[PDB]
């Protein structure tokens, strides 16, 4: 009765595959329920079931690579709070607009969604953490070292964040239903990362840098290191691109 | 007020920004599946 | 076209404090970069490249390599500087 | 009514390949010129099943692309020339980013289907190139944005400083998103683990070469050029050295 | 004339490429289907 690729098909598939394996076959017989409508259903439902798996995982290994990059639990800590409250309202948004019937949701725009939301949301509190904390080691006090961090890096923040919203919003002119769905719910899921980085990041920065020595810089020393190859950059920088054309080429090939 | 105006707002009001935030993030994700 | 040796140390220390972050009292005319002031080979270059950049001071990469001390940027400089 | 009959119709082998898509049009042919010249000629002919399903899916796939690309290089194109006033600037960071998306997906085609013998799924090009363009646009905004705004000392002192300043970020960023998205290696869908593992390696090649050393590169050779519309000095006036302490 | 037409080029370059775009992507709309 269902569509492939709707929630009817699978109403459906599981619904035969009761009436099938409900009576017992007779001995010496197997009976099973195949077909390009059985194996979405089963991938549809083992993909949830493997998706479970990988948001641990991915929050296993966000935890580590925040660690390196901020050699503190306090500063880890603060980003991934900004981090999950973004990707919280942004969830939250979309499946209040999909819930109400304002737009029109699917199963897949949603796990796309997470991940264009947890990669936005990461960068954009990375940038601003990053600012900060190198206006900080410049000497700027708490105050100076907040301003020049917005100063620096919220326009970025916004206008990445609006472009995402119009690039990810052109894919409602698209003609298969899988690009097509993506539209709307991701450009509105931007928005929201886009207003949480920019109220909701800087609100918990200004907070927190008035205690101790909670958003205090560690890793000046990179900064030196990163310097020296943008000197290696400046002074050979038609070998240096050479080299990177040639490691280009490899894939491109 | 030699500062620019939406970070200076945004830091006079940092804790109602939160705690806005963390409402509406309640509401929306419990009041809907 | 005489800027004194004291006016080029100035001005390079600030350069090297900026690049490193050891303080102008330590950049002496006799110290080395690699011993005493420690700084790399690839130091040396952004101090060249930010000393062109701010005083028009070009020094090539064969002859950044002979610079031993801070006397031997400063003589540099300086004869550079007389013509 | 007995007005339209049906014929169902087997594959040989994998009916779901590029052999058995490129059949439907056969299959449609041969049947258009076994009624040619007879008193069914001009009936209406309906092919329906899997292969048919893919093989449109197949000719949309790539038109929705070239939309979803064009609409996407446009719009980094815009914002580039609306935060860098620069003709030359935003052009090379949409030919980087081109250049950099295809290199990552030969990259990815590379270890999935010739080491490993698995080809591509034929979702995990749209959901890599998605991903891959706004997290390209982040990087690059925010490079370009400290580059503006320091090559007010030397286009190559300035060039220093942000590297320093916004190298060390971008490239954090990449490499903690480029390692939480390999992480989708573990599962047990094959499709999963190659969309994870083609934006995986396709930001870290990205933010390791072309946004670490190309396009600093680029900005470097093409000094006041880079900016063209805008002029702007190779370096500064040079200032006197200055009085002691 | 010049003098204003090269004040606001930049909105000038925007309009062509989005009418370019546009255009383009309104004509690859119709290749699906037929
Ligand atoms: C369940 C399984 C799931 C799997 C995933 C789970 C795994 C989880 C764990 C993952 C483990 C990775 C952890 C990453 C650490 C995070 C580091 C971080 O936060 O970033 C800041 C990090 C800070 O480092 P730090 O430890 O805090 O210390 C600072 C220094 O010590 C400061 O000390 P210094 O001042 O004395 O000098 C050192 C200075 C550096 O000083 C210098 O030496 C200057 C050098 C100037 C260059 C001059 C020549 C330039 C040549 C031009 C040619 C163009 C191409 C060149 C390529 C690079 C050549 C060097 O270092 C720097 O600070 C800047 C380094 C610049 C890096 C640029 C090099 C890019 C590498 C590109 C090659 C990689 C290929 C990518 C393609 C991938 C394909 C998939 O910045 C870095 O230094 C970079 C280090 C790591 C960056 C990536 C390198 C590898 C990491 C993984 C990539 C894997 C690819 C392997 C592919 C294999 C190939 C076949
Ligand atoms: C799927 C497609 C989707 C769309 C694709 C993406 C769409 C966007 C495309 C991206 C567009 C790139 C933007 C480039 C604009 C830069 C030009 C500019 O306005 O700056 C002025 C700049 C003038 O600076 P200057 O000459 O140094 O001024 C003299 C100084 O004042 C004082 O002189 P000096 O004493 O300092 O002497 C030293 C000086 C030399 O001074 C000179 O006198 C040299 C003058 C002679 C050079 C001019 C001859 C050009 C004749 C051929 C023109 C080719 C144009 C191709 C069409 C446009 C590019 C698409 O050294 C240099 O600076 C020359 C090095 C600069 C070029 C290095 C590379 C930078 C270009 C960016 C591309 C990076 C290459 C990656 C390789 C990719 C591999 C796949 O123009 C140039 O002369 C540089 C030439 C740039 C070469 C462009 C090659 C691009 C290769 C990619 C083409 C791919 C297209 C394929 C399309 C699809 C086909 C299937
Ligand atoms: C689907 C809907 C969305 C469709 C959108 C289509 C595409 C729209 C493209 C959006 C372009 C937005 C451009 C804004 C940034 C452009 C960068 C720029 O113009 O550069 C200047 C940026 O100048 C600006 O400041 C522009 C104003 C941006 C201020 C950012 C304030 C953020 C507001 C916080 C609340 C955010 C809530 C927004 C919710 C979406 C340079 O200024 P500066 O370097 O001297 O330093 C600036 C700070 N002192
Ligand atoms: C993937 C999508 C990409 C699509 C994008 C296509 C790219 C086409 C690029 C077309 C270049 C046209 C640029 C127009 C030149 C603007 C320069 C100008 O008119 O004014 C400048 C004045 O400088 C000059 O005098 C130069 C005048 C010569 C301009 C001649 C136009 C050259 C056209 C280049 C052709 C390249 C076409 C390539 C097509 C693929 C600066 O004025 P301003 O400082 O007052 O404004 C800046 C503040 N916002
Ligand atoms: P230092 O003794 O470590 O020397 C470092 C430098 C990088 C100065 C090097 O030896 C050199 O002098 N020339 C090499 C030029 C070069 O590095 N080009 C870019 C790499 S493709």
């Amino acid at each position: 009765a269902g569509n492939q690729g709707e929630s009817l098909a699978n109403e459906s598939v599981e619904a035969v595959k009761t009436i099938v394996e409900r009576l017992a076959p007779p001995p010496g017989v197997k009976v099973y329920v195949t077909g390009s409508a059985a194996l979405v259903a089963d991938q549809q439902q083992a993909g949830d079931r493997s998706l479970q798996v990988i948001e641990a995982v991915t929050f296993t290994v966000i935890i580590v690579m925040l660690l390196l990059v901020y050699r503190s639990i306090i500063t880890s800590a603060i980003m991934l709070t900004m981090v999950v409250l973004g990707l919280l309202a942004t969830r939250g948004g979309v499946a209040f607009l999909g819930f109400h019937r304002i737009i029109g949701l699917s199963t897949f725009a949603t796990n796309l969604l997470v991940v264009l939301a947890i990669a936005a949301a990461t960068d954009y509190a990375i940038f601003l953490i990053g600012r900060y904390q190198e206006a900080r080691g410049l000497g700027q006090d708490r105050e100076s070292a907040y301003y020049t961090m917005f100063g620096g890096t919220a326009h970025v923040v916004l206008g990445s964040g609006l472009t995402i919203a119009g690039a990810t919003f052109c894919l409602s002119f698209t003609r298969l239903p899988y690009f097509q769905t993506l539209g709307v719910p991701l450009a509105i899921g931007m928005v929201i990362v886009v207003a949480a980085a920019l109220t909701l990041g800087p609100a918990i920065i200004a907070v927190t840098s008035r205690f101790g020595k909670l958003l205090e810089p560690k890793r000046m020393a990179r900064v030196r290191g990163w310097r020296k190859v943008g000197a290696a950059i400046v002074r050979w920088p038609g070998p240096i691109l050479v080299g990177a054309v040639a490691l280009a080429l490899v894939g491109l090939l | 007020a030699a500062r620019p105006f939406i970070p200076r707002m945004i830091r006079t009001f940092a804790v109602p920004i939160i705690l806005g935030w963390l409402v509406t993030i309640a509401v929306l994700n419990v009041t809907v599946p | 076209m005489a800027a004194t040796q004291e006016e080029i140390i100035a001005g390079l220390a600030e350069i090297i404090e900026e690049v490193t972050g050891i303080e102008p009292s330590e950049v002496t005319p006799e110290k080395s970069f690699v011993d005493d002031l420690d700084i790399d080979s690839l130091s040396m270059v952004e101090i060249a490249v930010q000393t062109e950049d701010k005083y028009g001071v070009k020094i090539p990469d064969e002859d950044l390599a002979g610079l031993r001390t801070v006397g031997d940027v400063v003589a540099y400089i300086q004869k550079l500087e007389e013509e | 009514d007995g007005h339209a009959v049906r014929f169902i119709i087997s594959h040989e082998g994998d009916p779901m390949s590029q052999a058995g898509i490129a059949r439907i049009a056969k299959i449609k042919t041969a049947a258009k010129e076994a009624i040619k010249g007879t008193p069914l000629e001009g009936s209406a002919i309906y092919l329906g099943g899997t292969a048919a399903m893919f093989k449109d899916l197949s000719d949309g796939n790539t038109y929705d692309l070239m939309i979803a690309g064009i609409s996407a290089l446009c719009l980094i194109f815009i914002i580039m020339l609306i935060t860098t006033r620069s003709v030359v600037a935003a052009a090379v960071i949409v030919g980087t980013v081109v250049l950099s998306l295809g290199a990552s997906f030969g990259l990815s085609v590379l270890i999935w289907q010739h080491i490993l013998g698995i080809e591509l799924h034929w979702l995990v090009l749209a959901m890599a190139v998605i991903i891959l363009l706004a997290v390209g646009a982040d990087y690059n905004l925010l490079l370009v944005a400290r580059l503006k705004e320091e090559i007010h000392a030397g286009i190559n002192t300035g060039i220093i400083r942000a590297m320093g300043g916004s190298g060390s970020v971008v490239t954090a960023a990449g490499l903690v998103f480029a390692f939480t998205m390999m992480s989708f290696a573990v599962s047990e869908l094959t499709v999963m683990a190659q969309v994870g593992t083609t934006i995986g390696m396709g930001l870290l090649f990205d933010t390791l070469i072309v946004r670490s050393f190309m396009t600093p590169s680029i900005a470097a050779l093409l000094g006041k050029w880079f900016w063209w519309p805008q002029v702007v000095r190779q370096r500064p006036i040079p200032q006197p050295w200055p009085s002691p302490a | 004339m010049i003098g204003t037409l090269k004040r606001a080029w930049i909105p000038l370059l925007i309009l062509v490429v989005v009418a370019i775009a546009g255009f383009t992507v309104q004509r690859i709309r119709t290749f699906f289907g037929s």
